[PDB]
């Protein structure tokens, strides 16, 4: 029932999440409670390189 | 409906998320059953110290039982064979949690626990503990030799198969099976309008062959043509029923 | 003015991804939870409307209170209520948490769920039925997409809102 | 317990063939092999047999090494159980199975000619379990006895069916609906206006479900 | 809400009969009315399409196909308004065939003849869900209530009424002020003679 | 005597081998096939 | 002593040591133990009232040693001071002097003991357990208060202003 | 009736100081004895209980308490004797009951022991009976019984810094307290109630 | 409840009566009446007056005055609360309150210089009736 005959998903559930609003707790180091997370994304950007789709391709 | 809720909540624990949808959907049918005599699904409030709604049962619902316990088997076959022979499932539950019977009873464990630890006990099977005309069938009680969590699981499972025997067996007890034959050439004379050409259940043919007169007072006489039965009712959903001074203990 | 031009239309496909998936929390308490879990299993199935149950409050969007509140769940029931992320909706299930229920008369139960925290639906039933649990969050689905635009701001003689 | 039993064993059938209700196929020497089993000493407790064997050997390999688990359970799982038809019910255009005695929101009904059926007796208030029922009564001009308050906290009650197994009139009953999710705590203080309008709308159906049940002990 | 009629689905006879008889807007959104399942739009069955057993006060079709794979899905309606998806929710059937469609029984209204249901002078026509709408039912003290005071005046005065005080100027006997009595009932033994 | 042979509370008695033999295994494990026969193949 | 309050249950210093070298030391006094308590045995019972008020005593002294570390953790310190909150408690146990039953008082003290426990482990709420140390005739020193009722009511006794001020609702 | 029945006798011939007053009723099952037990000898007669051949193979399966201090017969109140054990409900402060179950005899046994103290004191059998444990803190806490030589004393079900025992008849089902959230806080805090009645 | 059989076995038409109008204190169900003549002794022998009787003969006969006639006197009332069935019945007190929805409290009468010992049932802030009480040193049994 997401789109017709639910085709967006994926679309609905990544838009929702960038809607949700983050907070930090105190106690924690703000810094590293946000920076782990972009060096997570930025590493995971990455594994797209090591890829091979046919004979040096 | 307890040992599937139970079984499939367990694997869900444990790590099997399938299983659960299967036994939810098998004990949506129970919950159907209860909603057929009572309108509700979970809080039946059927029960009554002396009265029966009688109405409530008819015998299109036993034949839906039946019906139910033959897929029922296939069901449980299912949650079978992802589970008992599974190698993680076995390292998971082997030897986990043992205990005997000295602890079985320093800690009063009953029921599925207590027949794991080894011990003998069930209240229906019991000369002077049964209820409810459990003497006087014949289905069979399971035992551990381990008290761990696979003999208690595969106890459940065996609990399952055998409370469907039990029920085939009390709707045979309500049951109609021989015929009148003809005198000449053994051959069935079925009915054509009785009520009894439809199926072979009859709920009501011991209750009425017995306690006739109780039967025909009950299915005559009601609240809106009677006066003793009108104060009945008053004084029974005004103050309730009164119970005479008294100590009882009474367990299932 | 011609922000709106920008902001109206955004805010539908804010709503709808939002309606789209609506993540309620992994909580239950009592008997209205086993009929929750009923409700979510595949005979109703509420991942058909994109719902789909998460265990920590930081990634849920919707409180599903569904059992008996006692004196010494409150606080609890408080906290979890303060630790989930905004925006949130909360939805009461069956008679102990709409009201008192069964338990109105009782020393140690909360007479209301929403004497702790703000309540945005009620399910009446006791328990209600996985037919009216799942009547009751389509409700709140349509509710909270429509809850973005309901005609707050005035329109000048453009037509257009404030 | 309360009668006799001078045998208590309870012997077994007849298993002669000429008997009438002799069961043949019962035993099925493929199936019932429990004779080459039953004398392991793994299924009594914790002991091992005397003298281990090639054949255990051989299984333990097939199941250390082959590892059997996530081929087994994996195909007989996905492929078989995936082939199935679905079980869901599409709710906002189907509906689940109900009975004429499903208990849903409370009504209060009329005589056909539009009369009131309750008469103020207060069964139905001593009968809740909940206390959910709260019943003022005043002679109506008229002289009839009839309520000036008839109210039901919906957030109090249980949805027992206590109090329309109590009136003698049938006039509070459950009716079949279910959709009465409500966004105010306060739309859930039912008074008499809304339980007469809830008897005037559900009215045909009531009265159906309520016509069998009656020619049910007919 | 494109491909409300897959491709497989169409070619087949029965969609044909379907755009034949009932038209092309009628056909296509038929997908949208129902959205049980691709291959279910107009019946399980390729031959012809099922006929429905009856209609709406609010315009909405009723549908019983025996051909379906699991038995719960024997009975269905497909809704006039089906504006969004998640729109159409279940509060929108009327009462006999709210226990049409939850197999209560197997009865269902009919416009004209003979009925199995009570037409009586005094019946109001099925509403749906009125909360979060201005309609919502409201207690007669709640402070929603415009004429809450009526409710808790009459309460109050059930088992204390208060005494009206004399207000404004009144006609004095000395000390005592004169007024005329509150009695509904006649002193008829001041009169009678 | 409903749970055991030749009960007269049974009521499916008569010739039922066809029935009998389509709902059951008609095959019984034997230990060790599939283990050498598999170890043997993966060798070679 | 395998108990929870036992001169073992202290909290090392380090990862690698339970206090510095050459010693071993620990604080289970003033603040929580390491290890969660699993039982709370009986008290011994107390044949007189000696045995009695010695435990209340004992009782009221660990309380009092417990105050900082609640406080703290529990984030009243500026509704008052810790010698304020043990003068209200005090204030509590002087109100329950007039007990002379050694058998209630061992009760008491058991349950006293469990509360506290409560206390210093944030099983309760503060604005819960704080019950036990408001004052009883002052206002709380993290906010203002009205002194209406003492201006108006200047030198009426209690019957006056009790008078005064009704006992119930006036609009029914 | 109709089945194997023995007293439990025995227990009365090691303890030979002791009175012995025992009933058996149709309204519990035919193989359940109910006895009365002094409090001073609670212990001592579950030690025995705990070891003794033929008792030794028991389990405990039910503890609580009774508050007779307002019991009254409501009705047929001229059909009472000096056997009935609700003779011994009277002028009793307070009540303690305790169901056993022993497989070897295959045999229920409850036994009475009556508390005329007003601080209730008993001492516990938990040490003896790994069940008394939870059934006696809830016991304790319910009716304000002070055991004696318990293994644990804390609260089992009540709310957290709460005194009370809610099962005693003084005691009304509302209790005293309400749970409120107070936005002046910005937490849950208790306060006097007032409440509907029917 | 107590004695009887607990089912009937009457399955004719049963007699039917004409209610009486006694004045606005008395109401008058008199198909419920069982013929049992306390009202006519309590009239004839503690209020003093002689307008209750037993008119007719066999199953046919009526309790009451033969003819239209109040019953205005003191101490009215009091016959109701002797008469054991809903015959007659405390006309301001009419389909008001049922018995188990009442608290009762014990207190003396001021509107006579007699402190008449009365029963006062309440149903939360609401008094719903008055009943006498027994002191035999006052009123007896009976109240104005
Ligand atoms: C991407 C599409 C995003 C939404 C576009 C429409 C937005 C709108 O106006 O919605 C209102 C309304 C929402 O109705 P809906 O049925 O809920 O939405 C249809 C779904 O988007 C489902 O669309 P559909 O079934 O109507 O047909 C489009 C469908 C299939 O497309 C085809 O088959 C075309 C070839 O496209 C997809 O499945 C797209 C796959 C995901 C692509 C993500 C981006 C890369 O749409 C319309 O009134 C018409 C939509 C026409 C879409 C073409
Ligand atoms: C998708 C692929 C599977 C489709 C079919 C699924 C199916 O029906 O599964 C059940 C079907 C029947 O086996 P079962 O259910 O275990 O039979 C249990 C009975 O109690 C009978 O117990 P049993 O252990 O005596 O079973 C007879 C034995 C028959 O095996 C023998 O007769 C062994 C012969 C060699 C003995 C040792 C000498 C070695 C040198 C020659 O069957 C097997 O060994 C089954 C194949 C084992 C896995 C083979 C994987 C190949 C890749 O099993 C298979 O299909 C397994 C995979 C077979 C692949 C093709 C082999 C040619
Ligand atoms: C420190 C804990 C143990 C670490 C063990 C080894 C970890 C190895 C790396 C794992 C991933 C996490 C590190 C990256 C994110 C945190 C950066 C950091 O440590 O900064 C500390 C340093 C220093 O920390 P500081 O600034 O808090 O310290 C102040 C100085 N003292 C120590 C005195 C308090 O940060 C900075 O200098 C400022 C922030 C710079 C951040 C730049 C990178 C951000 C992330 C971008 C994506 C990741 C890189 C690209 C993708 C990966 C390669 C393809
Ligand atoms: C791809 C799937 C192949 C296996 C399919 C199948 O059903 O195998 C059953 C068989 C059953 O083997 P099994 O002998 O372990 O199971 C029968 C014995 N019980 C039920 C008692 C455990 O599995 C295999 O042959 C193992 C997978 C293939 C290994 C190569
Ligand atoms: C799997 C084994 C198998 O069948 O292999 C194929 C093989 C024939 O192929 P090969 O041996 O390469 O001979 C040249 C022609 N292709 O097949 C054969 O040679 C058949 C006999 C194989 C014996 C060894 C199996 C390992
Ligand atoms: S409202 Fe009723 S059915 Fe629901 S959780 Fe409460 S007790 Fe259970
Ligand atoms: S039970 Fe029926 S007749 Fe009696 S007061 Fe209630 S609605 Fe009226
Ligand atoms: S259904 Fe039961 S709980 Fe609900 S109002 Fe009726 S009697 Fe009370
Ligand atoms: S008290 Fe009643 S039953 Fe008796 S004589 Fe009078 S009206 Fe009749
Ligand atoms: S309540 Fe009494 S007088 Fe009234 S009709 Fe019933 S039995 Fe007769």
């Amino acid at each position: 029932y997401v789109g017709y005959r639910g085709r967006l998903q994926y679309i609905a559930d990544a838009l929702k999440l960038f809607i949700k609003g983050i907070v930090v707790p105190e106690g924690s180091n703000k810094f590293w409670f946000v920076a782990i997370p972009s060096a997570a994304g930025a590493i995971c950007y990455t594994f797209w390189i090591n890829s091979m789709w046919g004979p040096s391709v | 409906l307890n040992h599937l809720l139970a079984v499939a909540c367990h694997a869900l624990d444990v790590g099997s998320m399938s299983s659960v949808f299967w036994a939810f959907e098998e004990r949506e049918k129970l919950m159907e059953f209860y909603e057929r005599v009572c309108g509700a699904r979970m809080h039946a409030a059927f029960y009554r110290p002396n009265e029966v709604n009688l109405n409530a049962v008819s015998s299109f619902l036993m034949e839906d039982i039946l019906e139910f316990s033959r897929n029922f088997f296939t069901t449980l076959n299912e949650m079978h064979n992802v589970l008992t022979y599974n190698k993680i499932w076995k390292q998971r539950l082997i030897n986990i949690g043992t205990y005997s019977f000295q602890t079985c009873l320093d800690y009063g464990l009953t029921g599925v626990m207590a027949r794991s630890c080894g011990l003998k006990r069930d209240l229906r099977l019991s000369k002077t503990e049964t209820y409810a005309n459990y003497y006087y069938l014949n289905f069979r009680s399971y035992t551990g030799q381990h008290g761990d969590c696979y003999d208690r699981f595969l106890i459940r499972m065996n609990e399952m198969c055998e409370s469907l025997n039990i029920v085939n067996q009390s709707i045979n007890k309500i049951s109609k099976f021989n015929n009148i034959v003809s005198i000449n050439t053994k051959k069935n004379i079925l009915n054509k309008e009785n009520f009894n050409r439809q199926t072979t259940v009859l709920p009501h043919l011991v209750l009425s062959y017995l306690n006739k007169n109780d039967y025909n007072l009950k299915n005559t006489k009601n609240d809106y043509n009677s006066m003793e039965e009108l104060i009945t009712h008053f004084k029974y959903w005004s103050k309730g029923l009164k119970v005479e001074s008294g100590y009882t203990y009474q367990s299932v | 003015m011609r922000v709106d031009y920008i902001v109206t239309p955004i805010n539908a496909v804010v709503s709808w991804a939002r309606q789209g998936s609506f993540w309620p929390l992994t909580f239950g308490l009592a008997c209205c939870a086993v009929e929750m879990m009923h409700a979510t299993v595949s005979r109703y199935d509420f991942d058909r409307f994109g719902v789909i149950f998460r265990a920590t409050p930081r990634q849920a969007d919707l409180i599903l209170v569904a059992g008996t509140l006692t004196n010494k769940m409150a606080p609890g029931l408080r906290r979890l209520y303060e630790q989930t992320l905004d925006p949130k909706w909360v939805l009461s299930m069956g008679s102990c948490a709409n009201g008192g229920g069964y338990y109105h008369y009782s020393y140690s139960v909360v007479r209301g769920c929403n004497r702790i925290i703000p309540v945005d639906i009620y399910v009446p039933g006791c328990p209600p039925t996985a037919e009216a649990l799942m009547f009751g969050v389509l409700q709140l689905q349509k509710s909270l997409y429509r809850q973005i635009n309901e005609g707050e701001k005035k329109y000048n003689k453009k037509d257009l809102t404030y | 317990g309360y009668i006799q039993r001078s045998n208590i064993h309870e012997e077994a059938p007849n298993t002669s063939v000429e008997a009438k209700h002799h069961n043949k196929t019962f035993y099925d020497p493929i199936l019932d092999i429990d004779e080459d089993l039953k004398d392991d000493i793994r299924l009594y407790g914790r002991d091992k047999p005397d003298e281990l064997d090639f054949t255990d050997v051989w299984e333990s390999s097939y199941q250390n090494i082959i590892c059997p688990e996530y081929f087994y359970h994996f195909w007989f799982c996905g492929i078989v159980y995936s082939f199935e038809p679905e079980w869901t019910i599409n709710y906002p255009f189907e509906k689940g199975p109900l009975s004429p005695l499903f208990r849903g929101e409370h009504a209060l009904r009329r005589y056909p000619t539009g009369e009131e059926r309750c008469i103020a007796c207060k069964l139905c208030q001593s009968a809740c379990p909940a206390r959910a029922i709260t019943i003022e009564t005043e002679p109506r001009p008229d002289g009839s006895r009839r309520t000036v308050r008839y109210d039901i906290d919906m957030t109090k009650c249980i949805y027992c069916g206590f109090c329309q197994e109590a009136c003698p009139v049938d006039a509070i009953v459950e009716g079949p609906n279910y959709e009465q999710t409500a966004y105010l705590h306060e739309d859930l203080f039912y008074d008499k206006y809304k339980l007469l309008e809830n008897g005037d709308k559900w009215e045909p159906q009531i009265a159906r479900n309520i016509e069998y049940l009656i020619n049910q002990p007919l | 809400g494109l491909w409300s009629w897959t491709i497989n689905q169409m070619l087949t006879p029965k969609f044909w009969v379907h755009l034949r008889r009932e038209g092309f807007i009628k056909t296509w959104t038929r997908g949208h009315k129902a959205s049980r399942h691709a291959h279910y739009v107009g019946g399980n069955r390729t031959d012809g399409y099922t006929k429905q057993v009856g209609e709406d006060e609010f315009g909405n079709r009723y549908y019983e196909d025996f051909d379906v794979d699991h038995k719960n899905q024997r009975r269905w309606v497909e809704f006039s308004d089906y504006f969004m998806q998640m729109w159409s929710n279940g509060d929108k059937v009327p009462v006999g065939w709210h226990g049409w469609l939850s197999h209560q029984y197997d009865d269902f209204p009919t416009r004209t003849g003979n009925s199995a249901f009570v037409k009586h002078h005094y019946l109001k026509q099925h509403t749906a869900n009125l909360s979060n709408t201005p309609l919502n039912h409201v207690p007669q003290g709640a402070p929603q209530n415009l004429n809450r005071m009526r409710f808790i005046t009459a309460q109050r005065d059930r088992s204390r009424a208060p005494w009206q005080s004399p207000k404004g100027e009144g006609v004095f006997q000395g000390k005592k002020l004169i007024v005329a009595s509150n009695s509904p009932f006649i002193d008829d033994m001041s009169i009678r003679d | 005597r409903a749970d055991m042979a030749h009960s007269p509370f049974h009521k499916a008695i008569h010739d039922l081998e066809d029935k009998r033999s389509k709902l059951f295994p008609d095959r019984r494990r034997i230990p060790g096939r599939k283990a050498k026969l598999l170890l043997a193949a993966s060798l070679l | 002593m395998n108990h929870y309050w036992g001169s073992s249950n202290t909290i090392p210093a380090s990862s690698t040591q339970n206090n510095n070298y050459f010693s071993g030391g620990g604080n289970n006094v003033t603040i929580r133990g390491n290890e969660i308590m699993e039982r709370l045995p009986s008290q011994t019972p107390s044949q007189n009232m000696v045995q009695a008020s010695m435990k209340t005593l004992r009782f009221y002294r660990k309380f009092c040693r417990l105050i900082p570390f609640i406080l703290r953790i529990h984030n009243i310190g500026t509704k008052f001071t810790a010698q304020q909150a043990m003068i209200n408690f005090g204030n509590y146990i002087r109100e329950r002097n007039h007990y002379r039953d050694p058998g209630l008082i061992d009760h008491r003290i058991q349950l006293g003991y469990e509360l506290l426990y409560e206390a210093e482990m944030h099983f309760s709420q503060h604005t819960i357990l704080m019950q036990y140390l408001s004052p009883y005739n002052t206002p709380l020193s993290d906010r203002g208060y009205s002194y209406l009722e003492k201006v108006k009511y200047g030198n009426k006794s209690k019957f006056l202003q009790g008078f005064y001020k009704g006992n119930k609702p006036t609009e029914f | 009736m109709q089945n194997k029945y023995m007293q439990p006798i025995q227990l009365f011939i090691v303890f030979e100081k002791l009175n012995s007053k025992m009933w058996i009723s149709k309204k519990l099952n035919s193989n359940h004895s109910i006895a009365l037990i002094p409090s001073n000898w609670f212990y001592s007669i579950n030690l025995f209980l705990k070891r003794e051949l033929l008792f030794s193979n028991i389990t405990l399966i039910e503890n609580s308490a009774i508050d007779t201090i307002s019991y009254n017969l409501e009705t047929n109140q001229n059909d009472l004797d000096k056997t009935n054990i609700e003779n011994y409900f009277f002028k009793n402060k307070m009540l303690v009951f305790y169901n056993y179950y022993n497989y070897f005899l295959k045999s229920k046994l409850t036994l009475f022991i009556i508390l005329n103290n007003l601080n209730k004191s008993i001492d516990s059998i938990d040490r003896i009976f790994a069940n008394a444990n939870w059934l006696e803190r809830e016991t304790s806490e319910m009716y304000g019984i002070n055991y004696k030589w318990k293994i644990d004393t804390r609260k089992l079900l009540l709310d957290y810094s709460k005194i009370e025992n809610p099962m005693l008849k003084e005691f009304q089902s509302e209790g005293t307290q309400d749970a409120f959230y107070n936005i002046f806080e910005n937490q849950v805090v208790v306060l006097k109630n007032e409440t509907v009645e029917l | 409840s107590v004695y009887g059989y607990g089912i009937s076995r009457y399955n004719e038409y049963k007699r039917a009566v004409e209610d009486k109008n006694y004045g606005p204190l008395v109401a008058t169900s008199m198909n419920r009446c069982i013929h049992c003549t306390r009202c006519v002794r309590f009239a004839t022998q503690i209020a003093g007056v002689e307008d209750l009787g037993k008119t007719g003969r066999g199953k046919a006969a009526e309790i009451g005055t033969y003819v239209e006639k109040t019953f205005n006197t003191e101490l009215s009332g009091n016959v109701v609360d002797v008469c054991p069935v809903g015959a007659l019945t405390n006309a301001p007190y009419a389909f008001t309150s049922r018995p188990w929805e009442l608290k009762s409290f014990y207190t003396s009468d001021v509107f006579d210089t007699l402190g008449s010992a009365i029963q006062v049932d309440t149903r939360g802030p609401e008094i719903m009736r008055v009943l006498p009480r027994i002191h035999e040193e006052i009123n007896e049994e009976w109240i104005s």
